[PDB]
């Protein structure tokens, strides 16, 4: 009796700056996330009459 | 149009495989890539390409 | 050697497994939050207006 | 020929307790770069390799059994056993140097006397193993008496799971396992994992839910339960998986022997014998890890359960009722 193949798969990783969900976000690496307590955006307009 | 092969392929059990087909009973399709992984390259991931 | 080097294959392969589960978790909790974020077409069409 | 003798130079001075921290003061602080176990956070890159964790992977924590060298009559002690049987040791009177006495749970099984339907599947297997049960009796004459006044239960001590067994015609050199994983002998690497019948353990706790608290920790007890059958004493010995802590499982445990309690203490509405009121006893023969799987495997059928990551931690006997 005889083995005629053996075979497997391999999962390719998909990155997800490579990934086009990606155009939808801004990406910036954060050395110490862990340091942080809380952030904050703040935003001023002013609305002409 | 299309463009196949003109031929079959051919397995046969040469003389690595041809030892193991008389003593063992048991015969394996190309020894040569069996051989050269796991004496060879024993370490190799497995790749794609 | 070829139990030894066979033996470094499996915890790459279960070490692989842990960082390319975890580039699944960037693109399921970034997606995530897009969908806390996405009221539907009936509500937010007539606020558009 | 040295490099045979090389090899042990290797393996031994590689394989030592690890050696007391100990370093003069007037190094300076070099002491802070010899403590590399309780570091428990590496640092992961984006593609790390073994060649990067092969430093976190060498830091292993210090696990050792402390085996027990039992010499045994090979009469006793069966030729055949699947090598992860769990042991008693019997104990009546020093008589000789050292000839020693090892009950497997099939061979207490045989020394009872207790029905065929009640353990309908290791008494076919009991049976084979040994002769009408007399083969065993005859070291312990007093087991008519015993039974009486209930002294059995105090003449064992619960020893562990095998690990290798040296047969010989006449003696079996037996050497079992306490205090954790017995390292298994013929296979290298390997841990020898603790066997069970399927029929003595009961199994206690099962839920459809109609919710428990996971944990770390179920424990395996042994129960050695006395009783009368046929107007002649005879007992009983279960055991019990459950990680409900000791405050249930005696509570536990008196709910599976109803029918055994009413049975008995029907009779001595009639003769009240002091010795006749102790009932049963409760060891604790070591933890069990959370959600490992018993393993079902068989035996010629005998089926056969197998605990993977064992460790064996014997208690006293507690006289419940």
């Amino acid at each position: 009796e005889a083995l005629l193949g053996v075979y497997t798969n391999v999962v390719e990783f998909v990155k997800f700056l490579e990934t086009a969900l990606a155009a939808a976000c801004v990406n910036t690496e954060f050395k110490d996330l862990r340091r942080m307590i809380d952030g904050k955006i703040q935003f001023k307009i002013s609305m002409p009459t | 149009a299309m463009s196949g092969p003109a031929a079959y392929a051919s397995y046969v059990v040469r003389g690595a495989n041809l030892v193991t087909a008389v003593s063992y009973g048991r015969a394996m399709r190309n020894f040569e890539q069996f051989m050269a992984r796991i004496v060879d390259h024993p370490n190799a991931l497995p790749s794609v390409e | 050697f070829t139990e030894y080097a066979g033996a470094i294959k499996t915890i790459t392969s279960a070490l692989q497994f842990g960082m390319d589960a975890l580039e699944r978790g960037l693109v399921d909790t970034v997606l995530a939050v897009k969908l806390r974020h996405a009221p539907p077409v009936f509500i937010l069409k007539t606020l558009g207006d | 020929q040295a490099e045979n003798a090389a090899r042990l130079g290797r393996q031994v001075l590689g394989l030592l307790p690890p050696p007391t921290h100990r370093v003069s003061l007037t190094r300076g602080p070099e002491f802070a770069r010899g403590v590399r176990d309780l570091l428990s956070k590496y640092a992961a890159s984006t593609r790390p390799t073994v060649g990067s964790l092969h430093e976190a992977l060498r830091q292993a924590p210090f696990r050792q059994p402390t085996y027990g060298d039992f010499l045994v009559y090979s009469q006793t002690f069966s030729p055949q056993e699947p090598l992860g049987t769990f042991l008693f040791s019997f104990k009546q009177e020093d008589n000789g140097s050292s000839m020693d006495m090892l009950l497997t749970p099939t061979s207490l099984f045989m020394l009872s006397g207790m029905e065929a339907a009640k353990a309908p599947q290791t008494h076919k297997v009991a049976g084979v193993w040994y002769g009408s049960g007399s083969g065993l009796a005859d070291f312990i004459p007093n087991l008519s008496e015993l039974m009486d006044t209930g002294e059995f239960h105090t003449l064992l001590t619960p020893v562990g799971p095998m690990v290798q067994s040296v047969h010989s015609t006449f003696v079996t050199k037996v050497t079992s396992a306490m205090k954790g994983v017995g390292l298994a002998r013929d296979e290298p690497r390997a841990h020898v994992g603790l066997t069970l019948p399927c029929d003595m353990l009961v199994d206690l706790d099962e839920s459809c839910p109609m919710r428990e608290p996971a944990g770390l920790n179920v424990t395996i007890y042994a129960s050695l339960v006395y009783l009368r059958v046929n107007q002649r004493p005879s007992m009983a010995l279960t055991f019990f998986q459950s990680g409900k802590g000791f405050a249930e499982v005696v509570a536990m445990i008196k709910d599976h022997f109803t029918d055994v309690i009413r049975t008995k203490y029907i009779q001595l509405r009639h003769e009240l014998y002091i010795n006749r009121l102790v009932f049963g006893a409760v060891c604790t023969l070591g933890t069990v890890p959370f959600d490992s799987h018993p393993v079902h495997q068989s035996l010629n059928s005998l089926p056969v359960l197998v605990f993977a990551n064992f460790e064996a931690a014997c208690g006293p006997w507690t006289v419940f009722l």
